[PDB]
């Protein structure tokens, strides 16, 4: 919820680069990192970017991210009509706890 | 690692809620079971999380008092108790396993899911 | 008695060719020879002082072969500074890994001891005399060794440098031991430079101990020996040499 | 200390489990005598004393 | 390190071929000596290889039985024979060291070259 | 010969850049390298390149290389008239020995 | 040596300060045999014998 | 660490110049303290350099003869002495401590500046 | 004085990008870096590159520097009318001390 997420719009366009762009202020810009959880619909996430460029055991080249200062955003290089799905980023917070910052998710 | 999480159809009243989410065969000692809910309707939102082997479960702040996590030896099963159930806690429970990485800045992330508890709440 | 020729008895322990013969031999008393040289590949113990001594006291070389699981890497390592029968070859009891398809991956092998007795096992650490060595044989730059019991722990890093040396070969050995008592089991991890074991020796308790001396030896009987010879022990006291052995 | 330095790395690496439990603990003592000090550097894995 | 080969004129009939190819002053003492051949008008083809201090010298199972690396203590001559020669062993034969580098998928590479005997076989 | 080589065409140019393009399935694309050995005329082949990006002692900056997948690909950035030799790739082979797999070599 | 290795790690860090001085000194001794020989390879940090 | 140098009216006649640059509480020992001047006019120029606890100061060799660094334990001054004067020695003089980086081809900067004491020579 | 330093031009443009370029022979070109100092008119000078790349605490993105060869050149970025001011480059020297060769510096 704490995060800044784009809220219910990824504008799916044809096979061009989507990105979506979260963002927020210290607490999440000193210095802590974001990943990217995309969610089929229904079926539990799938883990996309883990330390906003890494890419986990079978995910393709289409997917990509990166935190630039105080803002991170995912981009989708690449794009299919079989990857219409949510997509949460997870951040830090030291609201001294704040552990699983998440947000509310894009949309496609 | 996989993680069998299962049941919870109603719990009307009061404060019945319980899932288990018996992990198999997870290598590194030290892991992490970390409890997250999605309401119909909405996104994530981190809820709890515990260390079967270290102590003190760990907690979000917004639901401190009405929630429990606790562990087993035997079977590895991750027993999570709510309290003063209310309407707004009709939601699918997932529990996630988190994985590491070495870099500045680090956040541990939510490698392996399990499948999702259905608990709702009706009269 | 067991005259020990050519050999030490760490040599004897390990097994250089030249010293093949003392293999499963048992003895009272070990004979060691001021002559012996060793002609394998060169080598050093870390207290040296204390592995000499306790395979002494057990008395007996007795060696049963063990089949720990080693896949993934080449075996049967041999070297051109320990030819046994004009082939190259190595240490009879020590199994000299290395890479197989230039790749050398982590090792995690286990071994339980099911049995009753203590089990003495004797594995090494490779220090390559180059960097560029080190490649060769295991193609991987860096490296460390870790063998663990439940009661025990021995972490050891190879060290890559160039020693004098000695018969043509700048890289050393070193030899390390480890006891594994019933119920226990033993477990080596390693990324690198390990010498692996054959198997075990039984370890025993009795009598037995090792004398260097340069006497021959004789056909006949008389309870206590050292260097000097057999001495009768009719007399209460001997004026020959301090270092006896029996009676 | 003023008279000793005891550096220690700990080594990571899966033991036999003991109770379920693959790691370990090394136990050290250092003694300080009157007037020196006792001075811990640590980047991890220090189980301090209280 | 320098690698001198030379000689190799001729063996007509049977098996006859034997070069030394001595390497000069290598430090490192587990190297390589890896002979490699060029038949006249087509590429390279890997046809050998040892480490003299190491053992058991390597072949590409495509000569398997028909050659034979050795080599020497005082001097260091690295021998090969070849076996049942035929008209396909007309070529110029080099003897290469091979070094190092530190990456994921090691692969050792050709470093210093000789210079190539003449073997021919003709009537 | 196993590895799959440009037959005998580099396609000299003028001063452009020319590349030479070698591949192969598994056992060469299980993560093992390529290397570049130039070969003058007559004398014994010099190496440009190991570890499909690295440069020996005594080779200028107009030779680069890059495995791409389950191919590679030498690239001769510039170019100049006494350069025309042979190049020959090494890989590695897992047909239980399949050391030193060379092909055939392009020209010029 | 023939005979022996010595392989030291040196150990960065501040130690309380003796005479106003954080660092310290180890020092080694080697015995050399007659027909032996010496090698020192060091990569910084050595206080070299005369 | 802050670096106070002060003071230097003027030196006409002969060799009177000493300054002081009293380094405030530098954590790390091995530090230094390198002089340099800026004539009025024209850019830097190297001229002196110390290591307050290791030893012999070094020079530019356009200097050599005609400076001398020194330091003190109890305080931390730096003083630095010019001999025979002449009208080529007016400028503004520098105290800088030096700081390091971890790679290839090292060379320390000059991090730390003091402030500048204004030498001059006239009749 | 040893370094070659643009004499006393940087040919102050608008807010493109300015580039000051030193260069001398071995002694500097034997694998030494070069610095960056610039000088605010009349207080002391302050530190913008180390390693020829690095920027010390307390410096923007505007500045950045390089050394190619046997020359390095500073090169500003961007730019703003509050920083004119010298610049200065260090190096060292091969002549048995040759420490500080500072050079003449570049202006506005």
């Amino acid at each position: 919820s704490v995060l800044t997420q784009p809220p219910s719009v990824s504008g799916a366009p044809g096979q061009r680069v989507t990105i979506s762009c979260t963002g927020s202020s210290s607490n999440i810009g000193a210095g802590y990192d974001v990943h990217w959880y995309q969610q089929l619909p229904g079926t539990a996430p799938r883990l996309l970017i883990y330390g906003n460029s890494n890419r986990p055991s079978g995910v393709p080249d289409r997917f990509s991210g990166s935190r630039s200062g105080t803002s991170a955003s995912l981009a989708i290089t690449g794009l299919q009509a079989e990857d219409e799905a949510d997509y949460y980023c997870q951040s830090y917070d030291n609201s001294l706890s704040g552990s699983g910052v998440f947000g509310g998710g894009t949309k496609l | 690692v996989q993680l069998v999480q299962s049941g919870a159809e109603v719990k009307k009243p009061g404060s019945s809620v319980k899932v288990s989410c018996k992990a198999s065969g997870v290598t590194f000692t030290y892991y992490t079971i970390s409890w997250v809910r999605q309401a119909p309707g909405q996104g994530l939102e981190w809820m709890g999380g515990i260390m079967p082997m270290f102590g003190t479960p760990n907690y979000a702040q917004k639901f401190q008092g009405r929630v429990t996590i606790t562990a087993d030896e035997p079977t590895s099963t991750i027993y999570m108790m709510l309290s003063s159930l209310r309407s707004e806690d009709t939601a699918v429970y997932y529990c996630a396993s988190l994985g590491n990485y070495e870099s500045g800045g680090y956040h541990p992330y939510f490698e392996y899911w399990g499948h999702g508890t259905l608990v709702t709440v009706s009269s | 008695i067991l005259d020990g020729e050519n050999c030490t008895l760490i040599d004897a322990l390990l097994g250089d060719p030249q010293c093949d013969g003392f293999q499963n031999k048992k003895w009272d008393l070990f004979v060691e020879r001021s002559k012996a040289y060793s002609n394998c590949y060169p080598y050093d113990v870390p207290d040296y002082a204390s592995l000499r001594s306790l395979v002494a006291s057990s008395g007996t070389l007795e060696f049963n072969n063990e089949s720990f699981n080693w896949t993934g890497v080449t075996q049967n390592g041999t070297s051109s500074a320990c030819i046994r029968r004009s082939n190259n070859s190595f240490f009879s009891r020590l199994n000299w890994l290395t890479h197989l398809n230039f790749k050398y991956p982590a090792l995690n092998v286990t071994m339980p001891n099911n049995e009753q007795f203590d089990k003495l096992y004797i594995w090494g650490v490779h220090h390559p005399g180059t960097d560029k060595d080190q490649i060769f044989l295991y193609a991987q730059a860096s490296g460390r060794i870790t063998v663990s019991t439940k009661r025990s722990q021995q972490a050891v890093i190879p060290n890559i440098g160039s020693r004098p040396r000695v018969r043509n070969i700048p890289s050393r050995i070193s030899i390390y031991w480890t006891i594994v008592k019933p119920g226990d089991i033993l477990l080596i991890n390693s990324t690198g430079n390990l010498i692996a074991p054959r198997g075990y020796f039984k370890i025993r308790s009795g009598k037995s101990s090792i004398m260097r001396s340069d006497a021959p030896i004789g056909k006949c009987n008389s309870e206590c020996i050292t260097p000097n010879g057999s001495i009768p022990n009719d007399k209460p006291f001997q004026n020959v040499n301090r270092i006896t052995y029996g009676a």
